[PDB]
């Protein structure tokens, strides 16, 4: 979901670009400032919230020891989903 | 508009309602362009042909010790004597108190957050005064 | 004899090579390192520490990093007594400021005194 | 303050350290401006010279000032010797650095600096 | 205690502790103190005035013998009024043991040279000029060792910061490499990693 | 007044300096020594480099990591000259050539160029540009140096009124074109000279000064439409210069007048080569220019710069031409000129 | 052109602090009530010298110790300060 900004220079997932009369704009004349366009926030966005049968839920990040420290996810509230704190995964109790 | 510096941005003496001298420590330097205040107005004194007697910070101390000395002894309060001759002084001045309720100008806690130059520039007591609102 | 009668003052700022630049120039601060209360233990607030005034931060402008011109700006030396600390000052000719040592008070605490009979200081849970 | 001196006694052998040092340095000057080729005179060196020995003047200590003999003559003896380069005669010479601007008023535009 | 525990040497520790006794009443005009540590190694802290008498000793006396001068090691510590504390290591072929002969000076006082005893301390209390500042007289060659020729200061005191006062540069004005006041593209990120908990209850200092 | 470009630091190496500097041709003599003076207070410059990549890599040591961006350019383009302006706060043109090429003439260098540099620098919201005259330019002068280099000032004066023209008298340093030259002409004969070279005066100007005149010139608003005027200290005839510079280099002095006009016909000699000729009759008409002396325009000494004199620094330009039989001759091992 | 602040300073415990104390119980109040537009600043500090500051016009000032004084030499060198107004 990259967009330009006004000046013709592309903004960072962070929100960084430089203004009109920034002066550093100057290291890209002639090159190209070099950015990702797979942004974390929208490639997680898409990801579905994963029903699941338990109050609980137990997340690993997949992998076993290749994903993040395996954390214990409550699941009480049906107005918000439960969201994994590393990995960006959500869950919810399907009752 | 001469901008000067913050209270973390300059080493500076500041006085409790008890009396007791303390001193700032630079965390970090004033953004921008903005100097120290007493630099700001030394270097205003030097341009306007005044020249005041101080050019470091601890030259400044020896100058607000010749003002009044508890200034620059930090962590000691000095006790203030002599109550009895300002209550007879306070005697000669016959003044009519009014007839409106003595209210303080911070009564609930929506008053509490944004008083003074720093805590209206912030987004946090904004986020706590919006918060204690409703 | 073979020993020499020195009355003067200790003063080695023209041997350690250092600048004058900071040496009159750099308010040094003798001070107990004070506790921080994230945490609730005094194994550093026990040995003394001089730290330095703090210069000036500035923006690397190619990269945002923290760029910096003090030398003596990452130096915060460790002593176990005040007067070794306030030599140390006065045998480097570093104009300093002390700050005294600020302990914890002796507190009564009794446990009998949560569950009063006719005191302010009753818990109302636990 | 009974303690062990390094040469002198008092600071008459001490000033007769400096004395000598400072003969040593102005016997060999036009040795280092000739064989260093440098593009400073005999005269500005001696000034230097000059000008490094009364940066140093203001000490009372005589064990202080044995060590600073001691430094002097390990500068002698680096600079006799060709131990130093070109660079290393003329670091003394700060021809490199932008002025430093010594009055309040300047040093007040420029930085914080006090 | 057996997995991850370091085996104890007793034998090597009341060895020692014998040998320290010895030098001790062989020696009582410099030896100050004599410890052995919890790993077995010998600590004889004498008087600065004892370099010359004590290292002659140990170098020549049949039930000594340490022969070669292994390792000098000046320690810089700021809260003592000696704040260095210049470290002989002595290694004897012939008994196969170690000995670490630890004593003091401030800056002004000098310490005198031990190259009339062992020879291989012609470079290494040299070092301690050019790194510390201990003034070694009646040395044959005492200059800096290390450092930069036109180098003012001793790096491995505490006071001196980690990047010194000059950096330098090459300079196409004068065709010269020149010195200039430091300043840093990032500035050196100190950690303040003491964990205030005490780690160690063997070695707690009683309090004022 | 953005906040990136507020001064900081000691003014070091890595400072910021708050200029940003597009130095046009500044891979030449006065470039070299400006982009030294400016990277070693911390200033976000633009070179715009014409030649090869290999002769800018020495502007590389000169200052802090990306201060120096190198960007190609072409003299008969506006698109390359807005593109390298429009970022920069000071603009200074340091354009020039002392021969006349095919692709180039003296007008494409000094009246199409700098006029088109000045435009565009107008139009792109630069603060300050500095452009770069000769003392003796003027329109009634002999060499067609000097005509095209008065044409083109009068044109940077009148399309960018704020434009600080600067004039240096002759130039001396390592690199340069004045006492090389002048200690060149032992290969070719007896260094011959014009009317004996005794009617002509100079007054040589060092180039730490003028680069500390250019650079206090961008740092004070008062150079705003101004037109200095760098000199040196002291006035020298050409022909007791000559054998100064002679005697400094330690070599036979032997001259002779050569008429005014066969050495022109000298001067076609050398300047039919496609490399870069060694002199010309341009050339010679400038060194039998007389320094004029401008006493109702500022110079060194109204920037705060104390101009050096040419006995200090004459041997430092200089031992790199002696033999080995005077190689390490001292400084105070000569007699100084005779001024004027 | 005239006196424009009085700024004494005084010890609470030393002596030498002790008849600038006598001044200030016996005789200030009605010493304020003489110069109600003249403040009169009494600064007291743990170990100073006992001490009279007095600011003239245009920034100027005057400076007299008080080190061991007794009442009527501190009465009289503050009337003088009252009288001098230079
Ligand atoms: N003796 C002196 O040096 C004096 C010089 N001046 C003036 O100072 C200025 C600079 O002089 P100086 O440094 O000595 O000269 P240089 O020859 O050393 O440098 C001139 C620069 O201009 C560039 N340049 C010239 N013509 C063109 C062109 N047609 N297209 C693109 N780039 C071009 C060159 O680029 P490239 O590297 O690609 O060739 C070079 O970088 C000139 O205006 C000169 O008149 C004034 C007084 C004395
Ligand atoms: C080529 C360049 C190379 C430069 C080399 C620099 C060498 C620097 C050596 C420094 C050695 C010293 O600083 S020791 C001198 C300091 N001594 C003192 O302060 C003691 C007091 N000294 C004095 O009073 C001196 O003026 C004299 C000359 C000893 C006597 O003066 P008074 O008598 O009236
Ligand atoms: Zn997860």
């Amino acid at each position: 979901g990259v967009r330009t900004s006004p000046t013709g220079e592309k903004v960072t997932h962070t929100g960084q670009v430089y203004d009109d009369e920034d002066y550093r704009r100057v290291r890209f004349v002639g090159r190209q400032k070099e950015v990702n366009e797979n942004f974390a926030i929208d490639l997680i966005a898409e990801q579905p919230v994963s029903q699941v049968g338990s109050r609980v839920i137990s997340c690993d990040g997949g992998g076993g020891a290749l994903g993040h420290p395996r954390v214990y996810i409550n699941l009480d509230k049906e107005t918000k989903t439960g969201t994994c704190g590393y990995c960006g995964l959500q869950f919810r109790q399907q009752h | 508009i001469l901008p000067g510096a913050a209270y973390t941005e300059k080493s500076a003496t500041y006085v409790n309602t008890e009396g007791r001298a303390q001193q700032t420590k630079v965390a970090v330097m004033p953004p921008g362009l903005a100097r120290e205040d007493w630099k700001i107005i030394r270097a205003l004194s030097e341009i306007a042909g005044m020249t005041l007697p101080y050019d470091t910070l601890d030259q400044v101390r020896n100058r607000l010790e010749e003002v009044s000395p508890n200034l620059v002894r930090y962590d000691d309060v000095e006790g203030a004597n002599y109550f009895q001759q300002a209550s007879e002084l306070s005697k000669l001045v016959n003044q009519q108190l009014l007839a409106d309720p003595l209210v303080p100008p911070q009564l609930t806690i929506k008053d509490f957050y944004m008083t003074d130059s720093i805590s209206r520039a912030s987004q946090t007591m904004a986020k706590c005064v919006k918060a204690v609102t409703e | 004899t073979q020993l020499i009668t020195v009355d003067e003052k200790l003063d080695i700022t023209t041997l350690t090579g250092v600048p004058e630049e900071h040496i009159k120039t750099r308010k040094a601060r003798i001070f107990v390192p004070a506790r921080n209360n994230m945490q609730s233990g005094v194994n550093n607030t026990k040995k003394w520490k001089m730290e330095f005034d703090t210069r000036e931060r500035w923006e690397n402008p190619l990269m945002g990093w923290a760029s910096t011109a003090d030398p003596l700006s990452n130096l915060v030396l460790t002593f176990s007594t005040k007067e070794d600390a306030i030599a140390f000052a006065e045998k480097n000719g570093w104009s300093y400021d002390v700050e005294e040592r600020k302990v914890p008070k002796p507190k009564s605490k009794s446990y009998g005194a949560n569950f009063s009979w006719n005191k302010r200081t009753r818990v109302s849970t636990k | 303050t009974s303690v062990k001196p390094i040469f002198s006694r008092d600071m008459n052998e001490a000033k007769r350290r400096v004395r000598e040092l400072y003969r040593a340095w102005y016997r060999e000057v036009p040795n280092t401006v000739h064989l260093f080729q440098l593009d400073i005179s005999v005269k500005q060196g001696r000034d230097k010279v000059r000008e490094m020995f009364k940066k140093n003047a203001h000490v009372t200590d005589p064990r202080v000032v044995d060590l600073l003999v001691i430094k002097g003559k390990m500068e002698l003896e680096e600079t006799i010797n060709v131990w130093k380069q070109r660079t290393h005669v003329m670091r003394f010479f700060h021809e490199t650095e932008a002025p430093r601007p010594k009055d309040f008023l300047s040093k007040f535009y420029v930085g914080h600096d006090p | 205690t057996r997995p991850t525990v370091r085996p104890r040497n007793d034998v090597a520790h009341k060895q020692l502790s014998a040998f320290g006794e010895y030098v001790a009443e062989i020696l009582p005009k410099y030896v100050q103190q004599v410890q052995v540590s919890c790993f077995s190694e010998l600590e004889i802290c004498i008087h600065p005035d004892g370099v010359i008498p004590v290292l002659t000793f140990l170098r020549d006396h049949s039930n000594a013998q340490f022969k070669s001068l292994a390792d000098l090691t000046a320690v810089d510590i700021p809260t003592r009024q000696n704040r260095f504390e210049i470290v002989y290591n002595l290694l004897s072929l012939r008994f196969n043991s170690r000995i670490r002969v630890k004593t003091y000076t401030d800056e002004l006082t000098p310490v005198e040279s031990s190259v009339s005893v062992y020879k291989a301390a012609n470079w290494y209390e040299r070092e301690i000029w050019d790194m510390f500042g201990v003034f070694f007289a009646n040395h044959p060659d005492l200059r800096r060792i290390l450092t930069d020729y036109g180098f003012e200061g001793h790096p491995f005191r505490k006071d001196f910061p980690l990047s010194g006062y000059v950096e330098l540069r090459y300079d196409d004005e004068v065709k010269r490499v020149v010195a200039e006041p430091v300043e840093l593209a990032q500035e050196f990120r100190k950690f303040d990693l003491n964990s205030p908990w005490e780690a160690f209850p063997a070695y707690r200092q009683p309090p004022e | 007044l953005h906040h990136a470009v507020i001064p900081h630091g000691k003014g070091g190496r890595s400072s910021v300096s708050g200029i940003v500097a597009t130095v046009f041709g500044a891979t030449g003599f006065l470039g070299r020594y400006l982009v030294n003076h400016l990277g070693r207070m911390g200033s976000q410059v633009i070179v715009p480099y014409r030649c090869e990549p290999y002769d800018t890599m020495h502007l590389r040591p000169m200052g802090d990591l990306g201060q120096i961006i190198f960007m190609d350019w072409n003299g008969r383009d506006k698109d390359s000259i807005r593109r390298a302006v429009e970022h920069s706060n000071v603009v200074i043109n340091l354009v020039g050539r002392e021969w006349e090429t095919k692709n180039f003439d003296f007008e494409d260098v000094f009246v199409k160029i700098p006029q088109a540099i000045a435009q565009v620098s107008k139009e792109a919201g630069v603060e300050k540009f500095i452009h770069i005259s000769h003392l003796n330019a003027d329109i009634k002068s002999s060499s067609k140096y000097l005509r095209n280099k008065a044409v083109g000032e009068k044109e940077v004066r009148e399309t960018f009124p704020e434009a600080t023209i600067i004039k240096p008298a002759d130039i001396f340093g390592r690199e340069d074109r004045f006492l090389n030259y002048f200690a060149n002409i032992r290969w070719f004969g007896g260094v011959p000279l014009i009317s004996l070279g005794k009617k002509t005066v100079k007054q040589p100007v060092y180039i730490v000064d003028v680069t500390k005149g250019i650079i206090n010139a961008i740092k004070d608003p008062d150079a705003r439409g101004k037109t200095f005027a760098f000199v040196g200290p002291n006035r020298y005839l050409l022909f007791d210069l000559v054998q100064y510079v002679f005697a400094v280099a330690h070599r036979p002095f032997l001259p002779y007048p050569m008429p005014h006009f066969a050495y022109r016909w000298i001067g076609r000699l050398f300047e039919i080569s496609p490399f870069e000729p060694w002199t010309t009759r341009d050339k010679v008409e400038r060194i039998h220019t007389t320094d004029r002396t401008l006493p109702h325009l500022p110079g060194l000494e109204d920037l705060g710069v104390q101009a050096t004199p040419l006995e200090l620094k004459a041997i430092e330009v200089l031992r790199r031409h002696r033999t080995y039989r005077w190689l390490s001759s001292e400084i105070e091992d000569v007699q100084p000129a005779k001024t004027v | 052109l005239g006196l424009r602040e009085i700024r004494i300073h005084l010890c609470q415990r030393s002596p030498g602090s002790q008849g600038v104390r006598d001044f200030i119980e016996k005789r200030y109040v009605e010493l304020k009530k003489a110069n109600p537009d003249l403040p009169i600043l009494i600064r007291e500090c743990s170990d100073v010298q006992p001490k009279l500051w007095a600011r003239y016009a245009f920034g100027q000032e005057k400076n007299v110790s008080l080190n061991n004084f007794s009442a009527d030499q501190v009465t009289r060198a503050l009337e003088n300060v009252l009288s001098s107004k230079a």
